[PDB]
């Protein structure tokens, strides 16, 4: 999808 | 006396015709390729 990153 | 070698002058004309092709892209999609960046959290998108 539109995953930016993981925190 | 009716041989009298003949002479002909034919003429032709051009015919018009085109040939097309389509292509598309999104608007922000292009915007990403503009900036020169070395991360800045947009690689996977870039």
């Amino acid at each position: 999808d539109a995953l930016l990153g993981t925190y | 006396p009716a041989d009298q070698p003949v002479h002909n002058y034919m003429i032709k004309r051009l015919d018009r015709r085109s040939l097309n092709a389509a292509f598309s892209i999104a608007v922000e999609a292009l915007g990403l390729i503009s900036g020169e960046n070395l991360h800045i959290s947009s690689a996977m998108r870039l």
